[PDB]
């Protein structure tokens, strides 16, 4: 009549916020990652008892200016870079410069080996001696994967200041765990204004 | 209505020149980053060039750099592409695609699916 | 050959978009001006509602 | 002598005046704005509320000294002061005062171990870990002040304010306090090695900000002034040995208010966006 | 070649264009210049519902104007009580990526969909207490961008594969597909009779569909960028959009042209949500600079700002009695304004 609908309404409300507190302790404990190169492919994995979530988009179109805004809350955008490499620079240039993806860090993985055609500046390019490989695969391969690394770092070190960071790697689940640790740590130093 | 009628094109000798215009309609030309996008016969769409909303930031793909130049005239609402020293690898259908939103630096406009703010194209052969 | 088939379905649409008959703007704008003034006495975001009957006070 | 040591007492009194003034403006900014209700501004608010009651202790003792000068000099009555000294007034006020200085060294500690568990551990539930930090901060000081007042009423209660040379009972206030200074340095040299690891990815002009920011928040200047300001480890031919270590402890509530409320950018945009909500009106 | 009918589509486009120029005898601003204005709309946030963990992409009111559902990207579908600030239900979703939500006009169901390409119907009024999924409506390619119930059995859903679809919940299959958009359909809005609905898409175009015939009736191209939001006038004879070119536009079903543009020089951020008031005199547009400018829908001038949000306003809804505006945003708070 006057409490039979009301103080029992605030009882079913407080049985909700007890489950919303367990759902908050598990939401802040998981790390959401977007992995891009039904309509979503959620992939759970755990490295050293820290649970990660990786979402590969499946049945979606190649128009992505509208669903990429869903993934600004994620920890790190994993960007796997397999002509088709210039299209990966222009995609990474869009992720880096999007107004909503300005606070979202990009882990960046690289695959291919074997160009001077699609990049004529590559022929006038020698590898930095300050960054070397250990096992020594080829002198001619490490001058190429350090070129396309510095193509994707020409985007990241162009007016993208200390709010999102690019982590380029050569190819793996341990490397995402060590980069998501650096993303969370650099966020906690920006909250105390130490970075 | 966003309409983009790109002109120019045709056949050319290897080493020749062209001047592809692109008359823009239905939007303020000054607010948008504009691109040039081509599609080779048997290939997908690759991005060629780019120019910022003032003409300041200008980009090219690696295979056209030095030979091609891009230009816009915000007073006459026309986007240009001068294609000097042409090659047999440069024959494609050249589209005048613009970025979807004004005042932005991110563009998503080389899509096999229907991107809305590009033109029907002009054919360039050698 | 969907290049000619999609542009066929694009041009039957502009045919059925054509054969409709449009009224003038001055007649249609006077019917949106008349809906607002005939319902302005029941717009609680327009008229400042007194605080006893506003249920969110 | 007096021309300089009065200039130190004025700094200690006025340094706690500008601190405690700035620790209410910083505790009304961080508590008034609902958007600034993090689980770290709660640690700041309970630390600013600990620098305040430390500053109220200074006001009390200073006020008492002023009362002795102006009133007890020429009126020539000491019954009130004598009755208060040997009464359960003096002991109670002293214990509360010594809690007000020991709940400061433990709220610069759970402000330090909270930042370390953001950067190192990061696997926890923030529902219960906050209710721990308001229990290590306010309740763990009660475990070595009340056993210190229990032993005070039982042994050596001949005067509430004074003591003797006996320091086998002063292992209850000084030793749990200097443990908390000995941990806020180990967190200081672990957060600093993290920050230089984030800069191994012009840092000499950049580490000079993130080190001087971390010094008032953790209370690291007690360790710095105990190692480089020795100077025979006595009072010898100096003025600025004792001057800095009473200026960098009085103005510390001012510096945790400036560096962690006012020049904070996510607080400054709570004034740069709640003003255009009033500029339209 | 295809130019035997390509230029037929432009020469049809010319004769539609001046057929609207033969119909624009005046403008809406010339008709409504002597209309004395609204004044200064000053809405205070009465409520602030605080229970979501991530960005709220959509809310929807109930027809009783008291309950509302709101979807967030944490995987929640919290049904609120706006009068009491009590969460009635809090539905956990199988997909965290949920970009839309709807409430049944009867009040028995809620729908939600997102990047799992699936609309999920939840029976609130079951005999078990626990709210469970009534149906999954999986026939859409691409993300689901909007959904609006027709009754307890029919729901129209727009999606990311550039098509809208009319469903049948008891069968699960879609009765009608609405094709014609070239960019992905971002929002829809039903007519008050629910025999028509408009749909804005990322081709800077808004189409008017017959629900039972299944065809497109009229197409409205007046914007410049991706239309994120659409809303009918309360009369049902006009509608208002909002796109990424920072302009709202009042279109018109009968004159087949835009009547008015709602612009400002200080506004260079896209509209994410539009709604009308109960009479249609106000047009409340949610923006990306985090506030919600109230527009006089007849005079085109701004009558107020709903500035209380800390991140991007993603949704906006006016009640069915016109007494509240519930705007959610990307900070996880819905605010009821008045
Ligand atoms: C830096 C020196 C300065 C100071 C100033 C700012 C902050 C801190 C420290 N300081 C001042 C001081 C004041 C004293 C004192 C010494 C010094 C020296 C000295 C000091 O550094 N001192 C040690 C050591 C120390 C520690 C604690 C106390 C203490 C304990 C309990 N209560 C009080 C008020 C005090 C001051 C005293 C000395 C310490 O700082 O720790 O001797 C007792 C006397 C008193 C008088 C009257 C009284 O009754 C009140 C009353 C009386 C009649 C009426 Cl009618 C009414 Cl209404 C009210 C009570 C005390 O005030």
């Amino acid at each position: 009549d006057q409490r039979n609908e009301e103080k029992a309404q605030r009882e079913a409300n407080k049985k909700i916020e007890k489950q919303l507190q367990k759902d908050k302790q598990v939401y802040r404990a998981t790390h959401r990652l977007l992995l891009l190169g039904s309509g979503i492919f959620e992939t759970k994995f755990q490295v050293d008892k820290v649970n990660f979530h990786m979402f590969d988009v499946g049945a979606q179109r190649d128009e992505r200016r509208k669903w990429i805004q869903c993934f600004n809350d994620v920890t790190a955008i994993i960007f796997v870079v397999a002509n088709r490499l210039q299209a990966a620079l222009k995609l990474f240039d869009s992720i880096w410069n999007n107004k909503w993806l300005r606070d979202t860090s990009v882990i960046l993985f690289l695959n291919k080996q074997d160009i001077e055609d699609y990049f004529p500046e590559f022929a006038r390019y020698t590898t930095p001696e300050d960054a070397t490989p250990e096992p020594g695969e080829d002198p001619r391969v490490t001058r190429a994967k350090y070129f396309i690394r510095d193509e994707f770092l020409r985007i990241s070190t162009a007016s993208g200041d200390g709010r999102h960071y690019c982590y380029p790697h050569f190819t793996n689940i341990r490397r995402v765990f060590n980069d998501c640790r650096d993303i969370i740590q650099r966020m906690h130093l920006r909250q105390y204004e130490l970075l | 209505q966003v309409q983009l009628q790109e002109s120019g094109g045709g056949l050319v000798q290897p080493g020749g020149s062209l001047r592809l215009s692109c008359a823009a309609s239905g939007f303020t030309f000054s607010n948008y980053k504009m691109n040039w996008v081509r599609q080779a016969p048997g290939k997908g769409l690759e991005w060629v060039s780019d120019i910022s909303q003032s003409g300041a930031s200008i980009s090219y793909t690696g295979s056209v750099k030095g030979r091609f130049t891009i230009s816009r005239d915000n007073a006459k609402n026309t986007l240009y592409l001068q294609m000097n020293s042409l090659k047999p690898e440069d024959t494609a259908v050249y589209y005048c695609a613009r970025c979807p939103a004004p005042f932005t630096r991110d563009c998503f406009d080389v899509t096999s699916t229907t991107y809305a703010y590009r033109g029907q194209g002009t054919q360039v052969t050698v | 050959t969907a290049s000619i088939a999609q542009a066929r379905k694009l041009v039957e649409q502009l045919k059925m978009e054509a054969n409709i008959d449009r009224i003038k703007v001055s007649k249609a704008a006077a019917d949106l001006m008349a809906y607002c003034e005939a319902h302005a006495k029941e717009d609680p975001l327009l008229t400042p509602v007194p605080a006893s009957e506003n249920p969110f006070r | 002598p007096e021309e300089q040591l009065l200039f130190l007492y004025i700094i200690y009194t006025v340094g706690y005046a500008l601190s405690f003034s700035a620790l209410v403006i910083a505790s009304a900014i961080l508590l008034g704005f609902r958007h600034l209700h993090c689980t770290r501004n709660y640690i700041h608010l309970n630390l600013f509320a600990s620098f305040i009651l430390r500053a109220l202790s200074v006001f009390i003792k200073d006020a008492a000294l002023k009362w002795m000068y102006s009133t007890a000099a020429q009126q020539h009555q000491w019954d009130g002061l004598l009755s208060y000294q040997d009464s359960l007034s003096c002991r109670l006020v002293f214990l509360l005062m010594q809690y007000c200085v020991a709940a400061n060294y433990y709220w610069l500690l759970v402000e330090g171990v909270y930042l370390y568990t953001l950067l190192a551990f990061s696997v926890f539930s923030e529902q219960w870990i906050f209710r721990l930090y308001v229990s290590i901060g306010w309740g763990v000081p009660l475990l070595f002040v009340v056993p210190w007042g229990i032993v005070k009423y039982l042994y050596e209660d001949e005067g509430c304010w004074t003591r003797n040379s006996n320091m086998n009972y002063w292992l209850i206030i000084r030793l749990p306090i200097l443990f908390a200074i000995g941990v806020n340095f180990l967190i200081f040299v672990r957060v600093i090695c993290i920050v230089v690891s984030k800069l191994k990815a012009d840092i000499k002009c950049r580490l000079a900000k993130s080190t001087l920011t971390l010094i008032p928040l953790l209370g690291t200047h007690e360790v710095i002034f105990a190692f480089v300001m020795d100077e025979h480890a006595r009072g010898t031919l100096r003025f600025i040995k004792l001057f800095t270590e009473l200026s960098f402890t009085s103005f510390q509530g001012l510096m945790v208010a400036i560096l962690y409320c006012f020049v904070n950018n996510e607080v400054q945009l709570e004034f740069r966006k709640s003003w255009e909500r009033w500029r339209l009106e | 070649e295809l130019d035997q009918l390509r230029q037929e589509a432009e020469q049809l486009k010319n004769q539609i264009r001046d057929a609207r120029k033969a119909c624009a005898d005046a403008t809406l601003s010339q008709i409504t210049n002597n209309i004395d204005p609204v004044g200064r709309i000053q809405m205070r946030t009465r409520r602030t519902l605080r229970g979501h963990l991530a960005k709220i992409y959509a809310m929807h009111w109930g027809t009783d104007s008291r309950l509302l559902v709101s979807a967030s990207q944490d995987g929640k579908l919290i049904i609120w009580d706006s009068y009491t600030t009590n969460k009635v239900h809090a539905i956990p979703l199988r997909s965290s990526w949920v970009m839309t939500c709807a409430y049944a006009p009867s009040g028995n169901y809620v729908a939600c969909g997102g990047l799992d390409n699936i609309c999920s119907i939840y029976n609130l009024k079951t005999r078990e207490g626990n709210v469970r999924v009534s149906r999954e409506l999986a026939g859409h390619t691409g993300y689901l961008s909007c959904c609006r119930f027709l009754d307890d059995n029919q729901i129209v859903t727009s999606s990311g594969d550039t098509t809208c679809a009319l469903w049948d919940i008891e069968t699960g299959q879609q009765t009608t597909t609405f094709t014609g958009h070239t960019g992905d359909v971002m929002s829809l809005s039903l007519a008050p009779d629910t025999r028509l609905f408009v749909s804005g898409a990322c081709d800077a175009s808004a189409k008017l569909w017959d629900v039972r015939e299944g065809m497109c009736r009229q197409t409205f191209t007046g914007h410049e960028s991706d239309i994120n939001a659409i809303c009918f006038f309360p009369n049902g004879n006009a509608f208002a959009t909002g796109s990424d070119d920072a302009t709202c536009r009042l279109f018109d079903l009968r004159a087949d042209q835009e009547l008015m543009t709602y612009s400002h020089d200080n506004i260079i951020c896209g509209i994410t949500s539009v709604s009308f008031s109960k009479s249609g005199r106000l047009l409340l547009a949610g923006y990306d600079d985090f506030n919600c400018n109230v527009w006089d829908a007849l005079k085109a001038d701004r009558a107020g700002v709903l500035a209380g949000h800390d991140n991007r306003v993603s949704c906006l809804g006016v009640t069915d009695d016109g007494m509240a505006v519930a705007t959610g945003s990307w900070d996880s708070f819905l605010k009821i304004w008045n």
